């Protein structure tokens, strides 16, 4: 996930935003078409699914 | 190869070794708050024992 | 959206010259200009928009300024405290000099060349 | 002698001994926000 | 001469109506001419330097509580 422009201005210090980070995600994809869906913490795979 | 190779007694004076383990948490401190980064996400921290 | 409203604003002005050379018709012509002065204000209200965030944005910097000065403090005060406390890790018979002066002269011929 | 001067003094300048320290950290977030 | 202020908007909106009380050819038009084109280079140096004006203000106000909390323990430490 790109840092914020707010994010790195904000980010100072102890605080920092230079950390490379990155998230967990899942898109579905559909004939013709891709949708990004949030993906709860707790998800069951079964739940999702 | 002295330095290296050469061996302390086998005494360790346990009130030492808290004197030790005082001073290195400390010394965690010390560096933890003069330390340049620290992630956002570790700004919370507990100096154990 | 800077340049489509401009943009906008000299179209306006171009098709007005034209209505005028052709024919005056009131309702074209004083159309045109509300037109154009609908797009006036939404330029003016855009470019207000931007002076204000930049100005806020300075406003910003200063600020940034005062927190990292501030940062800076603590460091000192906090540097200061760990310097007088200067940490040092823990430390890992008599003699009698007869024994010892003896000692170091029958070495002496061995340790020397 | 010195070091131990100073850290006496340094010691006094900074003297806010305390103990349950969280009542003070909440105390000093409602004086910040006074 | 360049900078974006409100102040040479007036100035266009100034020249506009000159030119509309003024009217083959303008001397009034051909100035007015001047300032668009003007206007025009001044938004195509234009730079889009965007970050949200809500989220501006926000992060002014938190920076804000932060100083002030500062500010706070530093003369707590003081005393």
């Amino acid at each position: 996930q790109p840092i914020s422009a707010f994010e790195r201005t904000l980010s100072s210090k102890r605080s920092s935003c230079e950390y490379d980070h990155f998230l967990l995600l899942v898109e579905w994809h559909h004939d013709g078409i891709v949708e990004h869906v949030p993906l709860d913490d707790h998800m069951d795979a079964q739940h999702l699914l | 190869t002295s330095k290296l190779y050469m061996l302390s007694e086998s005494p360790l004076s346990t009130k030492q070794i808290l004197q030790t383990l005082h001073a290195l948490n400390m010394l965690i401190r010390i560096r933890l708050s003069l330390y340049e980064i620290i992630p956002t996400p570790f700004q919370h921290f507990t100096i154990a024992n | 959206e800077y340049q489509r409203a401009i943009d906008s604003i000299e179209e306006c002005l171009n098709k007005q010259l034209r209505l005028s050379s052709e024919k005056v018709d009131q309702y074209v012509l004083i159309e045109n200009w509300t037109s154009l002065v609908g797009h006036l204000k939404t330029l003016h209200s855009l470019i207000s928009n931007y002076t204000n965030g930049r100005e806020l944005q300075n406003e910003i910097s200063s600020l940034l300024k005062q927190d990292k000065e501030l940062d800076l403090q603590i460091q000192d005060c906090m540097r200061e405290m760990t310097s007088i406390y200067d940490t040092h890790l823990p430390k890992t018979q008599k003699v009698n000099a007869e024994t010892l002066l003896d000692y170091g002269r029958k070495l002496s011929k061995f340790s020397s060349a | 002698r010195t070091h131990n001067r100073q850290m006496t003094e340094t010691l006094e300048k900074y003297k806010s001994l305390d103990f349950n320290m969280e009542k003070e950290g909440d105390v000093i977030q409602q004086l910040k926000s006074s | 001469a360049e900078l974006l202020s409100q102040q040479d908007f007036s100035i266009l909106q100034s020249r506009l109506l000159e030119f509309l009380a003024s009217q083959t050819a303008s001397k009034e038009l051909t100035l007015l001419r001047q300032g668009i084109r003007q206007l025009k280079e001044k938004v195509s140096k234009m730079e889009p330097e965007e970050m949200t004006v809500k989220e501006k203000k926000s992060i002014i106000e938190i920076l804000k509580a932060r100083i002030a909390l500062k500010k706070a323990f530093l003369k707590m430490a003081l005393s």
